[PDB]
């Protein structure tokens, strides 16, 4: 899903870029002629703005899909590098609160000796 | 052929790459200014006396390319010590070397070591020059005065006046290098009336 | 035919010849002449003679083959130095008797750096010393000496005007230790340092006038003619580096936490490649500590959030955030201490849903906390963005913000 | 005194570095009864520590309290260019070292001997 | 047993068969290979099937009988005493006997050999063996025979033998390099021309 | 080329066009500042230096006598070591655009004849100029100097 | 997977850059040109640094697409991560400090024999190439006797939980597999350098304090001899000088190199 | 180790030894510094009929039974490791490495071992030492004293500007006869304190 | 306190400035050594004379300690021999 909705994007994005350069050179053709001796047809023309936001939106929905890819398989190898199941979790949380009062005690022993 | 001239001329002047590493523990003086010399002369005489009269200066144009080619004015020095005692000697004929030095392109008033040293040797071997060669000279001595500009620097001004002494014995009346007759006529030629 | 080949393993293709010669008048001595020979089916090159001024030591043949050994691999380097038309002088003998050195005059300027900052840095390079030391004789530093330093550091670094920068270079093992990779590195090594003065010049002359905020704001702490550790934050704990690397043609920062008073990280890491890309466009050193200031206060709201809520970067002072995937806010950071605050999926145009889509519904709640009328943005305090972001009982320890998209 | 002071000054901050250097390989060897000799160990490791700031403090206000009489001379000028009783107890110390360090070489000589000897005999038995 | 390579190199232009060896043996000379004795290596043969029996001087008391792809025995020199016993039983052949007779020269750890298969009275060819004694493993030790042949050898440097064969972490053995003997030989016997 | 092509082609249409930054000024502001937001928030030196950098046997200084504070630098240094002291001056002649024309030594052989000590440091000191590479440094004839001068010691 | 995990971080650094490459081609256009000093130069300058902005997008693009195809709850995440953090911090802070070390001086053996059978038969059980016998034939010095594939044969001499002798010989030689032969030599010239580089090699690993790390050492440094005649020495390329195959094998690098190139 | 004290000198024989073979490991040290000046150490093979030598930066060396031979080797591995000592003194006083070079080729040419070379800046910048050891002229040490401090050397008109002068200049000499300490490694830290920011 | 390139550039700048003010230290302790050693050649003689008395007792106490070590394995191997 993850993989697959990075896939998905993918093509989109190549056509958000395609349309976002075109548009922009018909923009500035049309500004430089306006300016320019040649007088262009009034036409269509479609906004740039329109076109840069577009671009803008799918880049950070793909950005989103990978972020939230990459933490989540953060979180499954750590928890695998981390008999009844409650126990295991009693267990596991001890480790985890003991290791915190270490840290709390190394902690305040070296900020109350100087500093 | 101008191979042979380019071998002899390079291992003339040589220089040692493996010294100022153990500096002078080769035992070995490099040849000093007059043993070279006589060396240079002699495989230089060689060269010429193998060469026919009409590659006489071409060869000579090489020379003078190659000793304008240089950087060092020690280097240069040595070669036109070897061209001097080339001319006098006999060996060589005395316009030759002379027209092959001022019309080098090379020789600019910007190169002012080079342009010291070069109307230095023209000072010297300039008195064995017949006439009409000393008139030719003048012109072309003249027409390379005229490339300074109406300023130059305060230090380069000596070294350029170098060419004011070979212009002040050529035009010498007790000389008597030309008819000066000859002189003026040069001189008015290119500078005429109502010229500064 | 009575001679011995001492082949110099450290620099190759250099050969030792000692030849040994009957003294004819003491049938009971010999007589050693040394030779410095050349190889490139093995063809020598030159051959120069070289004698002149318990008794096996034989102690003239070490010290020619020491004196050797120390002195080749100076050729070499300063081969490569003539070739590259950099104004060197000879292997010099130093001062303290034995040594080598190549004492370069003047550098190639620089490549895409400015005429003023060029002169600036010609008229205080004052040495620029290589020498040869370690293991197998194949390391070389360059010891630079600048004068007049424009800004100092909080280390004791606060001397006489002459900083001291060492520059090492050890060539591979092939590639012999006279090379053109040595020098080259050493040019880019000298590229960036420059281009790095160019933005220790401007904040120079930028100190006399400061806004007066960035001046108890931040702190220049050292100097190292390749680095700059600025220091920030109100008891000086976070820290920024600025760097060029030659490899990227970039400016690298790298961002730290040296203070006994801080959080979990400098918090600004997750606007580090829009800060990046912000100075790579313009170098200018007091626009990052004005934007650092600037979105410190809110950055340290945003980074408390549970990670749910979901952080995505985008262009400076533009950070969104994204309860789940449906729910989207952007923050506006500006100056004087103010954020905006947009509905976030919806659109700045055309009254469409974007991919995520699912329009915030509520909306007023961040009025109080002072129909598609969310689209416009709403300003704050920074204060008011703390008590909306930092975790409160409710009237768990959840965020009011999150109690409002729950 | 002083000049022995500030030896022992020069041990404590010599020290110091190497005692943070063990404090920092025991963090490091703390993967999540063992525990509690951790624990314990990083707390007698910091209390010695900080025992070792109050006595490098107390050294450091003693040398700087002291500054004898004889401190006209500031550094740099004492360089040397080119251009009693307590003389007669060393000799007598030394006199004593040298005999003693004779009677050792001796000892350790007759050691080697012993050794090399029961060495060359034990591998020659095979 | 350490990995060694053989090979056959042709004399080539005018140059006789003991010139080339002269010339081979020179070119080794002059690597700094040191001259370390003198070695023989004798062979007969058998119509049976085919039998081979060869050995090597650098081995003092062992004589290999090798049986094509079948096994090869590494026995005492009785074994000889036994064949000749056996003869009137055993099959003779005629006059298939090759001997290759050359210089063994020492270069750092490498013993190179090269010598002519004289078959009977007259010589015919040239048998090159590289052996290297601190390598035991083999097969990939290819790389080190090669860089070294091509240092001397040059030209007509072998691109390996099968004796090698299949990739195995298998020991080099006395017996292969009788076997890659064995296939030089009968290439001479049978080269021609 | 793929897929910017026409941007390419639109801007290699219009330069030259004096009114060029307005048309894409205009086009470009208003979306980019919408999105993105606001904008932002005498003596050369390498000679002083080469002397500066010479060994303490050298006491270098400049030359009032012929040619003074005109560009090129003529020196009389000196020479103050356990060696010889014969002739201190050696005239060197530093042209301009010291990375080039090395400097030439302007010869004073009067000083260095009537003695046979002299003779030779010239002699010696001349070839060794000789030798020299071209392009050559003022502490290179300050180091060939000296070794001349204590070859001049050694071999006589 | 952890290469899942670098596909997807380099991914997201990918899109940033395709987005920041894009908003400074567009920013870039809208300042347009700059005087240059020259009509030719600002020409040059704009069309060199549009070309570079419009090539950045297409690279970055192109990266986006390859990588596709690559690729009381809360505190407990929360201990999980400060253990890394301390973990990783603690690692790097006692390597650059005792790297750097100011110890000075010491003034401000007895050993079970079990511990060190232990301390050999951890060593051992890493490794796998490598098989060291334990060995007690004179006192409790012992002696052992590791195999490094069909390469070498290394007779290591210790007098506690302390290397002092090695010799190492080849596979195929003798070690005399009994009453162990303690003093004699390979016969092969190989053999003896390599002997000569061990005790070189154990010259240089020594730790003061603690034995256990130097043996480690030592044998990490010995497995590197597995690759022995299939390396080339990384100075000169050459398998053969003078006959020998590369005997060197940097510390702290382990590469190898004839000892003549030093390296 | 009776005649010569300065360094140190160290040696421990191994265990078992052979009826054709033995083995120490020396080991040269200095009085006070022990654990940084550990560059140098020995492992001698005293075979039937020559010992072999191994250094610890892989070099060997096969000598005679002639006692001379030993004890020229052992002299220059002493002037040795002196050199490698003050290298490693400065390695932990911070004092930054400008130049070392373990067989020199300038100077007077010397005995039976080459001279060893050390050069060593002072970490405020101005100040620097250097170190030249040999097994018959040894212990040539100079500081580099900084210009505008000695006050003795010969002004220039040429230098019309303050800025240079602040390079370290003059390189005046010490006496390491009549100092203190006892060692080569006492004197040499004792002359990095004089030589160090005076925060007394 | 209540990714790798953080930590990283952290304990480096933290290390390198903890290593410089520690060399710094040991610098003034040498110095204050330096001038009491120069100026007060009375102190480092009484610490001479300690520290050798120091030497001569550690070498009794190994002597003796080496000493019974022989007497214990003397007795030892009295015992044996014997038939
Ligand atoms: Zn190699």
């Amino acid at each position: 899903d993850p993989v697959q909705r990075y896939k998905m994007l993918i093509p989109q994005l190549k056509e958000s870029l395609q349309t976002l350069m075109k548009v922009a050179a018909q923009n500035l053709i049309q500004n430089t002629n306006i300016d320019n001796g040649q007088k262009s047809s009034d036409g269509p023309i479609q906004r740039f703005d329109k076109c840069l936001e577009e671009f803008y939106a799918l880049c950070d929905q793909l950005e989103l899909c990978l972020r939230l890819a990459h933490e989540c398989l953060s979180q499954s190898c750590d928890s695998a590098k981390h008999l009844p199941y409650p126990q295991y979790l009693a267990v596991i949380k001890a480790q985890i609160s003991c290791a915190k009062d270490i840290h709390t005690a190394l902690l305040d022993c070296a900020n109350k000796v100087t500093g | 052929m101008e191979t042979q001239l380019q071998s002899i001329f390079e291992e003339v002047v040589k220089t040692e790459v493996i010294e100022e590493a153990f500096p002078g523990m080769f035992m070995d003086t490099p040849e000093d200014e007059k043993t070279k010399l006589i060396s240079c002369l002699g495989a230089f005489r060689q060269f010429w006396g193998g060469l026919s009269q009409e590659s006489h200066e071409q060869c000579i144009q090489w020379i003078v390319k190659f000793i304008h080619g240089q950087h060092s004015p020690k280097r240069i020095s040595f070669l036109y010590d070897c061209l001097a005692m080339a001319v006098e000697t006999g060996l060589l004929p005395p316009r030759l070397v002379c027209e092959s030095l001022i019309n080098s392109d090379t020789l600019e008033w910007e190169r002012t070591q080079l342009w010291a040293l070069t109307f230095k040797l023209v000072r010297k071997i300039i008195g064995g020059v017949d006439y009409k060669g000393v008139r030719d000279l003048l012109k072309v001595i003249l027409e390379k005065i005229l490339t300074i500009p109406n300023t130059v620097s305060s230090a380069v001004v000596q070294q350029l006046l170098a060419a004011r002494e070979v212009i002040a014995y050529i035009l010498e009346r007790n000389a008597c290098l030309l008819p000066a007759y000859f002189a003026v006529t040069e001189i008015r030629k290119l500078y005429p009336e109502g010229k500064l | 035919k009575n001679k011995l080949f001492i082949k110099l393993t450290r620099l190759p293709q250099y050969y030792i010849v000692v030849e040994m010669l009957e003294v004819p008048n003491k049938p009971t001595q010999l007589s050693y002449k040394y030779y410095f020979m050349s190889v490139n089916p093995a063809m020598a090159l030159l051959l120069q003679q070289f004698k002149e001024n318990m008794c096996a030591f034989n102690k003239v043949l070490a010290h020619f083959v020491a004196m050797c050994d120390t002195n080749m691999p100076f050729v070499g380097l300063r081969l490569e130095l003539s070739n590259l038309e950099i104004p060197h002088q000879g292997v010099q003998v130093e001062g303290d008797g034995f040594s080598h050195a190549i004492r370069l005059l003047k550098i190639p300027p620089c490549k895409g750096i400015t005429e003023e900052t060029q002169k600036a840095l010609d008229r205080s390079l004052l040495d620029c010393t290589f020498r040869l030391q370690g293991r197998n004789n194949r390391t070389w530093v360059a010891e630079l000496v600048f004068a007049n330093c424009p800004l100092n550091g909080t280390s004791t670094r606060e001397q006489g005007p002459s900083r001291h920068v060492y520059l090492t270079y050890e060539n591979l093992l092939s590639e012999p230790v006279g090379g053109r990779k040595v020098v080259e590195m050493f040019l880019n090594d000298w590229n960036s340092i420059a281009r790095l003065y160019e933005c220790v010049l401007e904040f120079a002359r930028s100190l006399p006038d400061i806004p007066a905020h960035l001046n108890i704001f931040s702190e220049v702490r050292v100097y190292n003619y390749r680095k700059l550790i600025l220091c920030y934050g109100t008891t000086k704990g976070s820290s920024i580096s600025i760097q060029w690397n030659s490899i990227h043609q970039k400016f690298h920062i790298s961002l730290g936490t040296v203070g006994p008073n801080s959080g979990c990280s400098n918090c600004h890491n997750t606007i580090l490649h829009q800060l990046q890309e912000m100075f790579n466009k313009t170098p200018n050193v007091v626009q990052l500590l004005q934007v650092l200031f600037d979105t410190q206060a809110p950055l340290n709201a945003i980074n408390k959030l549970p990670t749910c809520f979901s952080i995505l970067p985008q262009s400076s002072t533009h950070i969104r955030l994204a309860f789940r995937n449906m729910y989207c806010i952007d923050i506006y950071c500006r100056s004087r201490g103010v954020v905006a605050i947009r509905d976030g999926a919806y659109s700045l145009f055309d009254n469409s849903k974007l991919v995520e889509g699912f329009y915030p519904a509520p909306g007023l709640k961040t009025f109080l906390n002072m129909s598609w009328a969310a689209s416009i943005p709403t300003i704050l305090t920074h204060s008011a963005l703390n008590i909306l972001l930092l975790p409160s009982p409710t009237p768990y320890l959840c965020s009011p913000l999150e109690r409002f998209l729950g | 005194n002083t000049a022995s002071l500030c030896r022992i000054g020069q041990e404590t901050v010599q020290d110091i570095v190497y005692r943070t250097m063990e404090i920092f390989q025991l963090l490091r060897n703390m993967q999540l009864g063992t525990y509690q000799d951790r624990l314990t160990k990083l707390q007698d490791n910091l209390r010695q520590l900080s025992v070792l700031f109050r006595k490098l403090r107390l050294v450091y206000d003693k040398c700087n309290e002291n500054c004898g009489g004889m401190d006209p001379i500031p550094v740099e000028q004492l360089i040397p260019y080119v251009e009693s009783e307590e003389r007669r107890e060393i000799a007598e110390v030394n006199k004593k070292l040298k005999q003693k360090n004779q009677q050792l070489k001796q000892i350790m000589d007759q050691l080697r001997n012993l050794i090399w000897d029961i060495n060359a005999m034990l591998a020659m038995r095979n | 047993m350490g990995v060694t390579c053989v090979s056959q190199m042709p004399v080539a232009e005018g140059k006789s068969v003991q010139q080339t060896v002269e010339l081979l043996t020179r070119k080794l000379e002059m690597l700094g290979a040191e001259k370390q004795g003198t070695f023989c290596v004798d062979c007969e043969t058998y119509h049976t099937k085919l039998m081979y029996v060869m050995h090597n001087s650098e081995y003092p008391l062992s004589c290999f009988a090798l049986f094509e792809n079948g096994p090869c025995l590494i026995a005492d020199t009785n074994f000889d005493v036994l064949m000749v016993k056996l003869k009137g039983f055993f099959q003779s052949a005629k006059a298939s006997k090759i001997e290759t007779r050359g210089t063994r020269y020492q270069y750092c750890d490498f013993l190179v050999k090269v010598g002519t298969v004289t078959m009977g009275p007259s010589a015919r060819g040239i048998s090159v063996e590289v052996e290297y004694g601190p390598c035991v493993v083999a097969s990939d030790c290819w790389s080190l025979l090669l860089e070294f042949l091509q240092s001397f050898l040059g030209s007509h440097t072998p691109g390996a033998p099968a004796v090698f064969g299949n990739r195995h972490d298998a020991v080099y053995g006395p017996a292969d390099t009788m076997v890659q003997y064995m296939e030089l030989f009968n290439k001479i016997r049978k080269q021609q021309q | 080329q793929y897929l910017c092509q026409p941007l390419l082609d639109a801007v290699l249409a219009n330069i030259r066009s004096p009114v060029f930054n307005h048309s894409l000024y205009r086009t470009f502001v208003p979306a980019m500042t919408a999105i993105h937001g606001p904008p932002i928030t005498s003596i050369p030196s390498v000679l002083q230096g080469e002397v500066a950098r010479l060994d303490p046997k050298f006491l270098v200084n400049l030359d009032p006598s012929h040619c003074s504070n005109n560009g090129t630098v003529h020196l009389i240094c000196k020479l103050d070591d356990k060696d010889l002291p014969s002739v201190p001056p050696l005239e060197l002649s530093v042209p301009a655009d010291y990375p080039a024309q090395s400097p030439l030594w302007i010869d004073r052989q009067w000083q260095y004849d009537a003695n046979p000590f002299l003779q030779s440091v010239h002699r010696c000191m001349t070839s060794r100029l000789l030798q020299l590479p071209d392009k050559h440094s003022v502490t290179a004839l300050l180091n060939t100097w000296a070794q001349s001068v204590h070859q001049a010691c050694l071999s006589a | 997977v952890s290469v899942n995990l670098e596909a997807f971080s380099q991914a997201i650094s990918a899109i940033q850059a395709l987005r920041s490459s894009v908003s400074r081609v567009f920013d870039c256009l809208k300042d347009g040109m700059r005087n240059k000093e020259t009509l030719e130069g600002r020409e040059k300058a704009f069309i060199a640094h549009f070309q570079d902005n419009l090539h950045s997008v297409n690279r970055d693009l192109n990266e986006l697409e390859r990588l596709s195809n690559l690729v009381l709850y809360s505190q407990l995440l929360q201990a999980y991560k400060w253990s890394n953090k301390l973990q990783y911090h603690a690692g790097l802070a006692s390597g650059l400090l005792n790297q750097q070390s100011l110890k000075r001086s010491a003034n401000q053996l007895v050993l079970p024999p079990q511990y060190v059978d232990d301390v050999i038969s951890r060593i051992d059980r890493m490794f796998p190439e490598m098989s060291i016998h334990l060995s007690r034939p004179n006192g409790t010095s012992a002696m052992l006797l590791v195999t490094l594939g069909k390469v070498l044969k290394v007779i290591v001499v210790m007098r506690s939980l302390f290397i002092d002798r090695t010799i190492v010989k080849g596979y195929n030689e003798n070690v005399y597999t009994e009453d162990l032969d303690i003093w004699s030599k390979s016969n092969y010239q190989v053999f003896q350098k390599v002997t000569d580089h061990a005790t070189t090699a154990l010259l240089h690993y020594q730790l003061p304090q603690m034995p256990d790390v130097v043996v480690r050492s030592f044998m990490t440094w010995l497995r590197s001899y597995i690759k022995l005649f299939q390396a080339p020495c990384q100075r000169c390329g050459k398998f053969l000088q003078d006959g020998l195959p590369p005997t060197w094998r940097d510390f702290r690098t382990l590469e190898a190199f004839h000892d003549t190139c030093r390296q | 180790a009776s005649r010569i004290e300065d360094p140190q000198i160290q040696a421990h024989w191994s265990n078992i030894n052979d009826v054709y073979e033995s083995s120490v490991k020396v080991l040269i040290t200095s009085q006070g510094y022990e654990q940084i000046c550990k560059s140098i150490q020995l492992q001698l093979n005293i075979g039937v009929e020559q010992i072999r030598v191994v250094h610890r930066d892989g070099r060997v060396i096969t000598l005679s039974y002639q006692e001379q031979e030993l004890q020229d080797f052992l002299l220059s591995q002493m002037s040795q490791h002196q050199v490698h000592a003050v290298q490693q003194l400065a390695k932990v006083m911070g004092w930054q490495v400008l130049s070392f070079s373990n067989h020199v080729g300038l100077g007077p040419i010397e005995s039976i071992g080459n001279a060893s070379a050390i050069t060593v800046a002072s970490p405020s910048g101005d100040y620097a030492i250097s170190v030249r050891n040999g097994p018959e002229s040894g212990s040539k040490i100079m500081v580099q004293f900084p210009r505008n401090q000695c006050k003795d050397l010969p002004k220039s008109d040429v230098l019309q500007d303050n800025k240079w002068s602040h390079l370290r200049g003059p390189f005046k000499e010490v006496q390491w006869n009549k100092m203190e300490g006892r060692n080569f490694v006492y004197k040499m830290e004792l002359l990095m304190s004089a030589l160090s920011p005076c925060l007394l | 306190s209540q990714d790798q390139e953080e930590i990283r550039t952290g304990v480096d700048q933290c290390i390198q400035k903890f290593l410089d003010i520690a060399r710094q230290t040991e610098c003034f302790f040498l110095q204050k050594r330096l001038q009491l050693s120069v100026q007060k050649p009375e102190q480092v003689i009484k610490e001479d004379v300690s520290e050798l008395r120091n030497e001569l007792q550690r070498k009794d106490a190994l002597v003796q300690k080496h000493l019974t070590k022989l007497r214990h394995w003397q007795q030892v191997l009295e015992d044996i021999n014997v038939q």
